[PDB]
C-alpha cells in the first residue's frame, strides 16, 4: 500500500526523478497538517463504536426488511456480520485518512465488495445508506472543536468525505 | 512500500483493529522527524550532480584497477564509468526517497531487494559503492538533525553493502 | 506488554534486524507525546479519590436498579458498592499506566483480557462501566493535549465495553 | 517483554498502585535522555557490519586456531554462525538499549546460550571476547560526539556497557 | 446444520467410511428421544404467544427500569416492547427448532453466533433474556421427558448467557 | 449439509415461522418410520463390498472396452479410483438416506463431478450404469425381509431410488 | 481413552477371554442404571454456569486474598482462566461419570495437574476448595428429583462425588 | 477404544465443551440397543467351541488345498490348523466385544489395523476368513434383533476382508 | 513416470538447479546397465507367448482349485483363464518396460499402484501371480548381466504381492 | 514426466503392447549417443552463470530502454527475476536435453508463459531475444571439442537449438 | 554429506523402502567415473603446492591493487597473502574431496554454504577467486576424462562465485 | 550421513589435509569392491519379504508367547509393528552395506531403540532373535553364487554380518 509520500516517491522513482521543490513543499504542508489529520482519525477511533452502531441503528430503523426473518440482517450471525462490514469499512476510511491516500481502501477493501455483495444477496444500496451515515456522523465529529484548538480543517473534512463516497459507490 | 505510516496502518488491519494512540504517536514521530528529513533531502537533491561527481571521482582513485582494467564490467570505459555515475545517482536518489518517506522502503524496494544477485552476476564489488556513499557522508555538507538523517540512510546502505 | 518500545523491538526481531530509522522516529514520537501523558497521570492520580467515587455515584443515579436489586451481583450491599468501586478504580488506574507507557498494553493486558467472560459470568453490565468512564471524561478537568490523551485512552475503554 | 516504564507498571499493578509523583518524574528523566539513547541506538544501527566484523578480524587475529581446520569457526558455514551470533547479540543488546531494560536480552537472547554453546563445542571465553570488542567498538563509537550536539551521554555509555557485560558473562 | 444425524455422517465421511452399527445405534437414541421431543415442541409451539407475553411481562417486572428508562434499546416506547417480545419469540421458536432436529444447531446457528456481539452493541443485557427463559421453564405445563426435552434446550440457552 | 429435520426448521426459520401442524406432523411421520429407514441403511452397510464389486464386474462385463488397455479404467490405479468412485458414490447415497435429504450427496458429491469426469475423459453414461447397478443390488437388498419384522418399505425404498438416481444424473 | 464397557474388555483381550455371564450381568446392570446416569450428567450440563460461577464466588468470598491485586485471580485474564479451570474440572468429572470411570479424568486432567499449579503459583489448596464447592452444588442437583421418575440415586451420587474429590486431592 | 461413549466424550473434549444431547441421545441410543446386543454376546460367547469348529470345518470343505497343501500358511499341517481355528476364534471373540461396548471399535483396534499387512505378509487368504464368518452368520441362530446385532458386525468383518 | 533421468530432473528442478556432477553420473549408470537391460527386453518379449502360457500353466498345477472352482474370480472357465493369462502377460510387459526405462516407475504406476485394493475386491490371490513370477525367472533362460536385470525386476513385483 | 524411454512405454501401454525389435533399436541408439549427450549438459551447467550474464549483458546492450527507469527490468528486484526467468529458461532447457524429449520444458516451463508476460508487461519479443543468445551462446559452446573426444554432435546440437526455439516461441 | 550413494539412501528412505534396481543402477555410474575421479584427484594433490602457489601469482598479477592497496583484507602485506595462498589451497581441497565422493557435497558443505556472507562481511572479491580458479584449470595438465572431471568442479566453483 | 567415501573426506577436513596416495588407494580397491557390494544390496532388496517373513515366523515359531493373548505381538496392529520393525532394520542394514559405513544406520535407526523397546515392554532379546534370524537369511544369500559371477565375497559378507551384529547388539 501507498501513504501520500510514498505515492509521490513511486511516480518519481518509474521516471528516475528526485522530487522537485515543489513536490517537497507540497509534502512540507502536508507534514504541517499532520496534528490534524491526526485529531480526525483519533476522533473515529474514539467513537468508532458509537459511528458504527448508531448508523446501524438508524438503517434498520429505516429499512427493516433487512432484520425481519429472510432478510439479509436477520440471525446474529449476519447481524454481526453486517456490523463487522460497517467497522470494516470505517476502520480502512480512516487508514485512508491517515495515510492522505485511498490506495490501502481500494486495494485492501474495495476491490470487488460490489461483486461480493451481489454473490451473497447483500443490498448494496442498503449498505451504501450504512456508509453515508458513518460518513455524516465521522465528520459532524471532525468538525466539532471540541478537545482540539481551533482552527481551519475543511481541507481535511472535505477529503474525509472523498474517502468514504469512495466506499459507498464501490459497494454498489 | 513500507513507510511508518503503512506499517501502523498494515499493522492494525493484520489485528482487524483500528489504529490505537500508540500508532498515532509513532505517526506524530515521523512528523515530527520530517523537518530535518526534508531538509536533507532538498539539499542532496539540488547538490545531486555535483555529489554524484565526486562519489565517482572518489571511487576511481580508491580503485583505479577499474578504470584501469578493461573489459565490459569496468571503469576502464565509457559505458563502465557512465554505468558507475549512474548507479551513484541511483543511490543518492533511493536516498532522498528514504528521507521523504520517513524510512526505508525505497531503498529496499528499488535497490536492495535483488541486490547481492546483480553484484555477483555482474561482479560489480559491493566496496565501489561503500567507498561512494562514504564520500557522499563526507561531502553532502549538511548539519544538525539533517545530516544525522541523511547519514542515517546512507550508512544504512553501506551495511546492506557489507 | 506492549508499548511503542517493545513492539518496535517485536517488530525488528521478527525480521532478525536491527531497529529502522522508522522505528527511532516512531520511539521519538512517544517521547515527544509523554509530557502530555504524564500529566494526565498525574492530574487523574492526584484526582482519583473523587473520581472514582463522583463515578460510581453516577453510574448509581443512573441505573438505580443496582443499587436497588439484592443480590450477589448488585451493589445493593456495602460490599457490593464497594466491589464497584473498586472496579471503577481498576479502570482508572490502568488509563494512567495506559499514559505512562504510552499504548493501550497495560489495559488489554489487565482488563480488557477476559473482559467480556468476566463480565458475562458475575452479570456485570458494560453500560455500567460505560457511565463511569463517561463520567471521569467529564470530570477530570484536563486540558489541552494532557487531556486529548485522557480522553483517548478513556475512550479507549468505552470501545472495548461496546 | 518489558521496557523500563513497562517494568514500573508491572509493579505498581502487582502492588494495586498509581505511580508516584517520584516514580513519575524518574520516568520523565529517561523522557529527557531520549534523544541521547536514540543517538547512542543510531550509531550501533549505523555501524553494524563495521562492530561485527572487525570485532571478529581482532578476534581471529588473537584466536586464530578458531579458525584452522577443524577450529570451531573453520567452514564459511560456521564462521558465518559465528558472525550471526555475534550480530544476533549486538542486535538484543541494542533492542536492550532502548528499552533501558535488559529482559529482553536476558529472555530471548542470553538464557541458555551457555549451555547452547557447551553442547556446541564453541568456546564460550571466545564468544566472550568477541562481545567485549563490540562493546570496546560500540561505547568508542556512542563517546564520539561527531554528528551530535556535544554534551555528556557517560550515563547512557555506562548502562549500555552493562548490556554488553551481561551477555558476555552469559555465554561461558 | 449440526444435528445427530448429520453429526454421524460428519463423523463416517471424515473417514471415508460408510457409517457403522455404532453409529446407526446412535441415531436411533435420537429417534427413540424424538417422541418426547416432538410432545415437547407441539406444545410450546401451541402455547407460543401465552409463553412470548407471559415471559415479556416476567422481564418488565423483574427489571422495571427498561420500562422507564426511556432510550432506543429499551420497553421505554411501543416499539422496544414489540421488539423485546419479538427477541423472546425468536427464542421460544429457536428452543423449538432445537427439540425437532434433536440438537441446539438450530440455536447455535440462527442465535447464539453473533449473540456476545449483538448484546454488547446494542447495549441488550443477558440477564433480561435469562429471566424470560426461565419464566418459559416455569410456564409450560409439560411434564415427563417432554419436560425435560424442553428445560434442556432452555438451559442451554441460559447457559449461553451465562 | 441437512437432515430431513433441519430441512424444514431451515423452511421455517426463513419465514420466521413456528413449525405448522403439517410440518409437525411430517417430522413424526419421519421418526416414525425410523427403524426401517435404518434397517436400509444398515443394508447397504452390511453389503457394501459386494454391493460396489459385483456391480463392477457387470460393468465391466458389459462394458469390456473400459478395460481394456488405453481404456479409462486399465491399469490398477485406474481400476482402483473407478471402484473407489462407486464406493464413494454408494456412501453419500447411504448418507442421503439415514438423513432423509439429498443435500449431503448434492454439495459434497455430486457437484461439479459432470465436469470432472469430461475434464477426465471417464466416460459419464458408464459411471452412470455402475450407479444403476447399485441401486439395483441395494433396492433388492431393500425388499429382503429376511432379518427384519415383515412389513412395508415401499416409500423408503423408492426414496433411496431418488438418491442413486440423482447420483446417476449428475454424472453425465 | 476406555469407558466401563472398553475397561472389561481390553481386560479380558489381554487374556484371551470372552467376557462370562457374570460380566455380562454386570454390565448389564450398568446399562440398567443409564438414564440414571444420563440425568446426572444433564443436570451438570445444564447448570454448568451457576455450578461454576456460584461456586467461584463462593471461594472469592472465602478467600479474599485470591483477587486483589498480586493475588493469582487477580486481572480480568487470570479471573477468566480461574473461572476456565473450574469449567474443565466439572466438564471431565462429568466425562467420567458418563464413562463410569474415572479414567479420561486421571488422564487427560488430573494427572501433572499439582504441578503446574505449583509452577504457576496458583494455590492448590484453593483450587481444591472450588472443585469441593462445584461438587456440593452437583451433588445436590443430583439429589433434587425435581424432574426426574422418584427413585434411588444413592450409588450413582456417591460415584459421583468420588470423581470431584479424585480432583480434589490431584491439585495439591 | 472406540465405543458409542468414549467417542462423544472425545468429540465433547475436542471442543472443549459439555456433552452435548446429541451426544446424550447417542448414549441412550447405546443404552437401547444393548438388550440385544448381550443377548447376542451371551449366545455367540457360549457356542463358541460349535462356531468355530464348523466354521473352520466350512472353511476346509470350500478351500480343500488348504488342508493338504504341506506349508506353514496351510490347513496342510496341525500348526496351520490350530491357527486357522485360533484365529475363527478371535474374529468370533472380536465380535463378542463389539457387541458389548456397542460398537466396532474392539475389532477395528484389535484385529482390522494392521490385517491387510497380516494377510499379505503370511499369505493368508482374506477369502478363507469371509467363509467362516459366513458359516457363522449361517449358524448362530439367533433370531430378531440379537440376530441384527450379531450380523451386522460380522458383515462388518466381511466388508473389512474384501 | 520415474526413470533414472525423470528422477535427476525432478530432484534439481525441485531446487531450482542445474543437474550436478551426481547426477550426470548416475543417469551414466543407467546408460552403461541398458545394454544389459535392453537384451533382457528383448529375448522377454520375443519368448512372451511361451512364458505367459507356461507362467499360467504352472499356476494352474499349483493351485487346481481356481482352474476348477465356479465363479467369474476364477480360471475355472474359458473367460477366467483368459483374464489370468491376460494379467499374466501384464506383468511381463510391465518387467519389460522396467528394463526399458531402467527403473521400476513403469510396473510402479500401471500395475502397483492399487494393486493391493484390486487384489482384495476381486479376491485374486497374490500368491497365484508370485507363482507366475517364480515361473517367468526359471523359464526365461536369460545369463549373465541380462538374466540379472531380469530376476531383479520379476523379484521387485513379487516383493510388492507379499 | 517423460524422458524418450518413458514415451515409447507410455504410447506402448496405451497400446497394450510390448515395444518392437525395431524400437528397441532406436532406443539403443540412444543409449549410444548417452556420453555425447552428457557432454552437451555438462557443457551448459559448467558455463551456466555466464551463458546466463553475458546474454543478459548483450540483451541490455542492445535494448537499454529495459534498464532505464520505468523499464521492465529496472530496480535490482526487477533486473534479478528477468536473470532469475533466463536461468530457468536453461536449466529447463538442460532438462529437455538430458531427457531427449521436450515435454519438461513444455510441461512446467514455457505452458502459460506467453500469458504471464503480457500480463506483467514484460516485453515476449525482449525475453526471446534473450532465449536466442542463451542458445547462440550454449550451441557455440556445444560445437566446441576442447575437453571431448573429437566427433560429430551434430544430431544432438540441432536437438539442443530446437529446444531453445521451442522456448523461443512460447514467451512471444 | 550428499554424494550419490548418500542422496540414494535418502531418497529411498525417504519412502520407507529399500533402494530398487534404478538406484543401484545409479551408483554404479558413480562407481564407473570414480577411476577418472581418482586419477584427477591424486594428481591435483601431488602438484598442490605449485597450482596453489601459481594461482595465487595469477590472481596478484590480474589484480594489482590488492597487492599494494594497505588493509588487512587485502595481501598488503605477509599475512593478507598467505591468507589468500591458504583460501586458494581450500578451494584445490575442496575440488579433490568431491572428486573423491563423486559428488559437490563436500565443497557445498565446507565451503559453498555461507560464502556469500563471508565475502561481503570481508569484502573478498569473488572475481580473485575465479582467477585462481581459471588459472588452476589451465594449469592442472590433466588430460581426457580425469580432466573433465576436475574441470567440472572447478568450473562448479566458479559457478557458485558469479 | 556418510558413506565410506565422505567419512574419509571428513576426517582428512578436520585435520585440514588432502587426502594421502593411500588413503586413494584404499578408496579405489572400494570401488573395485563395487559390484559385488550392489550384487549383495539387490539380494537383500530382492529377498526383503522373505528375508523379513520367514524370520519373523521362526521367532514366533520358537516364542510363541509373543503371539498369544497378552504377549507383545498380539493383535494385528503389533504385529504388524513387528514386521515393520524388522523391515526397518533390514532395510537400514542394507543402506549401511551400501554405504560402507554404519552411520545411516548408527543415527537413523539404532540411537535410542533400546529405551523404546524398554519403555513400550517390547523384549529387546527376541528383537535381537529376530534380526540374528534375518543377518542368517541374508548371509547366506550373499554367498550363494547364484546369478552372480562365482567369486571371492568375504570381505563384504563379512562387514554385512558386522552391520546386522550392531542393530542386533543396539536394542538389548
Ligand atoms: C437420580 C439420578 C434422580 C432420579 C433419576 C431417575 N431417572 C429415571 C428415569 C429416566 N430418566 C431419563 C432421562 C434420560 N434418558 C435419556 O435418554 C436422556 C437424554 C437423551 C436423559 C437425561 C429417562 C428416559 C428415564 C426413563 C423414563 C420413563 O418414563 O420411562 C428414574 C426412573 C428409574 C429408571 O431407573 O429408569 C430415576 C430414579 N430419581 C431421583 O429421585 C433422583 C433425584
Amino acid at each position: 500500500m501507498l501513504d501520500a509520500f510514498a505515492k509521490v516517491v513511486a511516480q518519481a522513482d518509474a521516471r528516475g526523478e528526485f522530487l522537485s521543490n515543489t513536490q517537497l513543499d507540497a509534502l512540507a504542508n502536508m507534514i504541517a497538517e499532520g496534528n490534524k489529520r491526526l485529531d480526525i482519525v483519533n476522533r473515529i477511533n474514539s467513537n468508532a463504536s458509537a459511528i458504527v452502531s448508531n448508523s446501524a441503528r438508524a438503517l434498520f430503523a429505516e429499512q427493516p426488511q433487512l432484520i425481519q426473518p429472510g432478510g439479509n440482517a436477520y440471525t446474529n450471525r449476519r447481524m454481526a456480520a453486517c456490523l463487522r462490514d460497517m467497522e470494516i469499512v470505517l476502520r480502512y476510511v480512516s487508514y485512508a485518512e491517515i495515510a492522505g491516500d485511498s490506495s490501502v481502501l481500494d486495494d485492501r477493501c474495495l476491490n470487488g465488495l460490489r461483486e461480493t455483495y451481489q454473490a451473497l444477496g447483500t443490498p448494496g444500496s442498503s449498505v451504501a445508506v450504512a456508509i453515508e451515515k458513518m460518513k455524516e456522523a465521522s465528520v459532524s465529529d471532525a468538525n466539532d472543536s471540541s478537545g482540539t484548538p481551533s482552527g481551519d480543517c475543511s481541507s481535511l473534512s472535505a477529503e474525509l468525505g472523498t474517502y468514504f463516497d469512495r466506499a459507498a459507490s464501490a459497494v454498489s | 512500500m513500507k513507510t511508518p505510516i503503512t506499517e501502523a496502518i498494515a499493522s492494525a488491519d493484520s489485528q482487524g483493529r483500528f489504529l490505537s494512540n500508540g500508532e498515532l504517536q509513532s505517526i506524530n514521530g515521523r512528523y515530527q522527524r520530517a523537518t530535518a528529513s526534508l531538509e536533507a533531502a532538498r539539499s542532496l537533491t539540488s547538490n545531486a550532480e555535483r555529489l554524484i561527481s565526486g562519489a565517482a571521482q572518489s571511487v576511481y582513485s580508491k580503485f583505479p584497477y577499474t578504470t584501469q582494467m578493461q573489459g565490459p564490467n569496468y571503469a576502464a570505459d565509457a559505458t563502465g564509468k557512465a554505468k558507475c555515475a549512474r548507479d551513484i545517482g541511483y543511490y543518492l536518489r533511493m536516498v532522498t526517497y528514504c528521507l521523504v518517506v520517513g524510512a526505508t522502503g525505497p531503498m529496499d524496494e528499488y535497490l536492495i531487494a535483488g541486490l547481492s544477485e546483480i553484484n555477483r552476476s555482474f561482479e560489480l564489488s559491493p566496496s565501489w559503492y561503500i567507498e561512494a556513499l562514504e564520500y557522499i557522508k563526507d561531502s553532502h555538507a549538511l548539519s544538525g538533525q539533517a545530516a544525522n538523517e541523511a547519514n542515517t540512510y546512507l550508512d544504512y546502505a553501506i551495511n546492506a553493502l557489507s
